[PDB]
């Protein structure tokens, strides 16, 4: 009669590493590292993202004739750009504080596009029907951004304009506008007459003024002239005032929005589905349970700390030593 | 192991013991079999279980968007952003890595310790009523039927 | 005769958590987490802070007619703002590099306010007595900042001015000044004549020039015109030179100071007392002994690392198992 | 415990032992009482004491003002500042948290180990001059007066 | 030590044992000498060796230029850069520091454990064929020549 | 006959610290902290650095008459400045985005200096031989930067200029140039006539225009006038266009380069040798094996984490307890 005290053993081949030994085969282990992903761009906290596809952020907001499909955009928890997001500022120029805008619009609760300054009867005694370019072509035809209005000149006189808008939307209002800079002083007159024009925007929280910086410069996608894009978030009850003697690409449409916190812009060609997630990455949504992940450094949400590890397996059982 | 039992003086595991981590295997004239010590096994479970959760539960993370976007004239702050990312991504790597290597050693030691304590739990009860055969086995000097083998298991073995 | 070896036990109910068990009652423990605070804004390293109360940083430095009490300010290790720090730039405008100034003036060894350009005989043949506004009202009366001087126009002529100051104070000198921007060109002349005026500041380490950016804009606390505030730290031996044909809110008083390192601006309605501390927070001073604290993320001094923990109790004694 | 003594084969603590952490309790014909083993208790103190200090002393911190202040056009660097704050405030949380959970387990094990070593210190001296009653107690086969009980305590017990 | 052997019941080290960490010293009528237990010593080496590498190998670092350079109007982001540097340079300090203090305790315990297991390895083989002299020594009740002393070393000691 | 099991001991005096004890003498230890350095500035990954010595970055790039030796500079993995790098913008002014340039040029694969706009016949009907100053003296003689050309005025007429350069170098091209700002309007005419001059640079990725900001300001190393330096990285195939009616310190030489990643600028008076290293610091190269170092916070390369520690010794052997 004998009794022996011993320990469990099985067919497990899981192996963990220890301070003293490498690849110790153990009976039961647990993985603390996430290295999978549904390879899908999902909803983040129950709110789908905003797809831009061919269009990029600048294109979408400015109203590029190729982003007509994003003119109804609403909700969205984070923005998605693709390896095809090349349709933006069809008309050469600098998008002032662009990165800053992209970041601030990362997440939006409500977003409504409205006519802040309607084309029809807003700029009477001003040419509001020639403001078209071939750089921004819509189906062969020469067009222009859908949210900005290129105010030309009526006949042979371009009078001083002045319009105001008071945000009574009960939420911030994103006002976008541009200043145009001709390649010369010859074009500066044939369009805005006053070869000494100026543009000025005034808010209780704004005042930068502008003057056409006519200079000789190369041509980009056609034009030698340049259009700098500007934006501003008009607070409730505040009043933005525009006035110019020329070179103003006046705001036509503006967006009334409600920003919550702030996510980011995932850029990936991965499919988009109705799946949900707490952590989203370029390659796909990740699981937010394990304390570490090696799927991608750039993530959005409540995510597992990114690590260069490939294996973080934790022993739960004991050394596995079978054989009979 | 640190406590000398696992792959130590009890050099192998029982593939036959299927209902627990640490246990017994008796052989008397009436039969033989494996029986996991329930109390010490459950406790080990509870503990290891609670250990894992800690390592996972204690990981606090808030909503964040790592990516940044800087133009060609913001290299410095862009590289600063890099330093932060690489920075934290060096801390967690080294940490997660060592956290595992260390807690793994610990877990294994824990199991060893549990086997040793069990062995010594019995070794205590039997005393001179059995010879130790340096392999985790005890051979009673007397006849030990199933009730007897039971008594030693549920820790109520008689006058030794 | 028997001897037993055993271990201590007592009436302790302190409980710690272990990797394997939660709430293990132990005989003696130690707390490694700080969660208390005297709820007082104390001196930081033996140097009291600077209270602004109703006034905010801009108000204090510019000389808002409501910050008359801070005109003697001296020493201070960190600045305190309140939920009532609303008295600042009484006259609408942008405070260029404000955050930057707030930060750089966080800590100051010595601070002396002196008349850099005295009102009386400095701007002769220039109106230096009309530079008052209702936006900056002092006891019903229309007033203006106490450290800046609003140079108007004498009669019907505003000649080109030019003053210099060479910092022979033996320490940096904070020079503050403003450029005024009328809502039109009508006001631009009735005050500075030259409807083409300009302002220019020159230091061996400065040169930005200015021009009135007259534009139509809303009115803030009265005025439709805007005043941008500028500052600069004039190094020892350097000479700052001002000159303008109008629109210069000339410096009247400037501060000669000695900056040490750099703390910050605590903003809290907590009382201020003669207590000392090595770590200060919005809710109160904290103790700088334990390695961790959860009193407040925003702290100033040599502080305990902030953590989301609520309990970090360390065992020192052993498992407590009494009963007899 | 890891070393089987605390809440193990010595399932309870002595509320009566008030002058130390680990000790003795004898019962001879002349009287009875609790006496802490001074040497092992002091040492434990010195050690635990030194341990705490380490965890506190090793925390280096320089003068810093966490807060920053960024205007509406510096969201990116403001969010970067956030990332740093949240960042470090995730490291220290997870770390402080696990540092305690782990060192706590360690401290308790340490105590257990100390009790076991003491028990075995005595177990060694007595040898066959006392029967072990699996509860941390030894019953001498001979009469052991106070001088005797003393000898075992100050580790100078005679011919066993 | 945690395992009671080092500077414990075997209060001193052998300056004479020069070919290993843990070993034997016999004294029979034929001579005497120190002999390191090769198996347990090598293993300790392999382990400690592997431990050191881990602490070094697991330290991942990418190409980086810490320095930044900010003009007099970039104090905020400059101080932010400071916060990052001081920040990480507080994490690694506290960590490296405790990593060592802790792994050091661990290493020493490891050695102690190894000595105890060796002692108990022998203690097992000899059984009643030798009296334990509470100092890591065993005195055989019988004559033990070099072949015999060998048998106990290479763990093949006869009928005890 | 007796057998005793024991442990090793030797003459070691190495001491480590443990959670429970300080200065435990142990038989064998290992150091995990690096505190040595060859006190030499070495090659970083097999590529020597660039020494500037007396000259600083601005001096080197602009062509200060004292950096004639750096006119052949090539390769370099990181830049070295000395406690003597005081020879830079010999002619007072601001180096726009200087820190940014220093950082971006930290590391360079290939670097070739070429004449983008040759002095001889490039600016005919313009004085290109008077553009000298005493502020930039070369051996007693009045000189000027070697990579920029100070275009004066021919006779009594300064016509509108306009030159372009299309980068066909097959790699980025660093174009440097300056705008000059006279102390008055008197000097503004005697040099560029047109007291209303302007300068304009145009690239497909550039457009900032300039105007002389003539203002009264102190004099630095002689001049009261100021020259602001500007740069830009001209992408392949792009065309930069310059044109001005005056105040243009036209580019004379430009650099065609290939940037890899980005290192930094070590500033130290330490000798430079042909040694190699993976981690470089101001005091000298460090070894990149141990996980920690306390030689210097500011390092370049793949380095050991910097720590305030002085001793991080790890036990490998056991407690050392000799004596016989
Ligand atoms: C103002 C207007 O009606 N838009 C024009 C546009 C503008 O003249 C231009 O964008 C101003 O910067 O020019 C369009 O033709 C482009 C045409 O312009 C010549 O001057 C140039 O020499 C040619 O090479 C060519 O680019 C345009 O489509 O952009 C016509 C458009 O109606
Ligand atoms: C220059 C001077 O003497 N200060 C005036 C001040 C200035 O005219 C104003 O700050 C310039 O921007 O105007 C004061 O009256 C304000 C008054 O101005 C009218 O033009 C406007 O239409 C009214 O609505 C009203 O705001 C002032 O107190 O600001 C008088 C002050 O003396
Ligand atoms: C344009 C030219 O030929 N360079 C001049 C230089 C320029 O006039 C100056 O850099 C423009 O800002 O002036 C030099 O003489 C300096 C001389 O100028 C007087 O106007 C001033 O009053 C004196 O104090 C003194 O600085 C120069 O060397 O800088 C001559 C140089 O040829
Ligand atoms: C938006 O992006 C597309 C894709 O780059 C622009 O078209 C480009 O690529 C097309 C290839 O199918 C070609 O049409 C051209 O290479 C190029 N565009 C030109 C010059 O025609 C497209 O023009 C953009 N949309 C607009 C007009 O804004
Ligand atoms: C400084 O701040 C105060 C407090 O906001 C200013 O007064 C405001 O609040 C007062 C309520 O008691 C009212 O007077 C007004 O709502 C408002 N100010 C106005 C328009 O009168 C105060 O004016 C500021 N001081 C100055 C003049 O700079
Ligand atoms: C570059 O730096 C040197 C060193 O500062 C300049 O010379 C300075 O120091 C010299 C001392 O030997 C003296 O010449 C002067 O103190 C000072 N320069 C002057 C005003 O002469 C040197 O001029 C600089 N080189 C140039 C001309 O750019
Ligand atoms: C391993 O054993 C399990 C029983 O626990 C069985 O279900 C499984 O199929 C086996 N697989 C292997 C590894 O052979
Ligand atoms: C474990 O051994 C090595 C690590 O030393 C590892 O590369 C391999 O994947 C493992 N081999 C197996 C099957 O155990
Ligand atoms: C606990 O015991 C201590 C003696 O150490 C005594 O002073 C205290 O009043 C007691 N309090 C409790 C918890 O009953
Ligand atoms: C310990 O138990 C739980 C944690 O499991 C905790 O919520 C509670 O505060 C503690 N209870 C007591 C009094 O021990
Ligand atoms: C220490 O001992 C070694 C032998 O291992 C010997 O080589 C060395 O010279 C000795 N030095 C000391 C510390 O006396
Ligand atoms: C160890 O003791 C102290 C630390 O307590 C230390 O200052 C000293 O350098 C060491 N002394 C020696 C020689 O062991």
């Amino acid at each position: 009669d004998t009794i022996c005290i011993g320990y469990h053993a099985n067919n497990s081949t899981d192996t963990v590493d220890t301070v003293l030994e490498k690849n110790v085969t153990v009976t039961h282990s647990v993985n603390l590292l996430e290295d999978n992903h549904n390879g899908k761009l999902c909803k983040l906290n129950g709110i789908a993202p905003l797809q831009l596809g061919k269009c990029n952020v600048a294109g979408w907001l400015l109203g590029n004739p190729e982003c007509d499909l994003l003119l109804t955009a609403n909700s969205w928890s984070y923005i998605i750009e693709t390896s095809n997001s090349e349709n933006g500022t069809c008309y050469p120029g600098e998008f002032i504080d662009y990165e800053e805008l992209r970041e601030q619009l990362s997440s939006v609760s409500s977003f409504e596009r409205f006519e802040i300054f309607p084309k029809a009867s807003s700029w009477p005694n001003h040419e509001t029907t020639k403001g078209v370019t071939a750089a921004c072509s819509y189906f062969g035809a020469s067009s222009f951004y859908r949210n900005l209005l290129w105010i030309t000149k009526k006949g042979t006189s371009y009078p001083k304009l002045s319009k105001s808008y008071t945000n009574n939307k009960g939420k911030e209002v994103l006002v976008l506008w541009g200043v145009h800079h001709p390649p010369t002083t010859s074009e500066q007159q044939t369009l805005y007459q006053n070869t000494d024009a100026y543009v000025s925007v005034g808010s209780s929280k704004y005042n930068r003024r502008f003057t056409p910086e006519i200079a000789a410069r190369p041509k980009v996608r056609g034009q030698a002239g340049r259009m700098n894009y500007y934006w501003t978030l008009l607070d409730q009850g505040d009043t933005i005032t525009f006035e110019a003697t020329g070179n103003l690409i006046a705001p036509w449409y503006a967006f009334a929005l409600n920003k919550g916190s702030d996510s980011g812009i995932i850029t990936s060609d991965a499919p988009v589905h109705n799946c949900d997630t707490k952590c989203q990455t370029p390659h796909g949504a990740i699981n937010s349970t394990l304390p570490f992940q090696n799927v991608h450094p750039i993530t959005i949400g409540e995510c597992p700390k990114y690590v260069k590890s490939t294996k973080l397996r934790m022993a739960t059982g004991l050394r596995n030593i079978p054989s009979i | 192991g640190l406590f000398g039992a696992m792959a130590g003086f009890i050099e192998g595991g029982w593939t036959g013991m299927i209902d627990g981590w640490y246990g017994y295997h008796h052989q008397n004239e009436q039969g033989s079999g494996y029986a996991a010590d329930q109390k010490s096994t459950q406790n080990a479970i509870d503990g290891i279980t609670n250990k894992v959760n800690s390592i996972i539960e204690k990981m606090n993370t808030q909503f964040t968007a790592v990516g940044k976007e800087f133009n060609n004239l913001e290299r410095r702050i862009e590289n600063l952003n890099k330093k932060v990312d690489d920075g934290f991504l060096d801390v967690w790597t080294y940490n997660a890595e060592l956290l595992v290597l260390l807690e793994n050693e610990r877990t294994l030691d824990f199991h060893d310790s549990n086997v040793r304590n069990l062995y010594e739990k019995v070794k205590s009860q039997l005393r001179n009523n059995a010879k130790e055969i340096g392999n985790g086995c005890f051979e009673f000097y007397h006849k030990c039927d199933d009730e007897c083998m039971e008594s030693v298991k549920n820790g109520t073995y008689d006058y030794p």
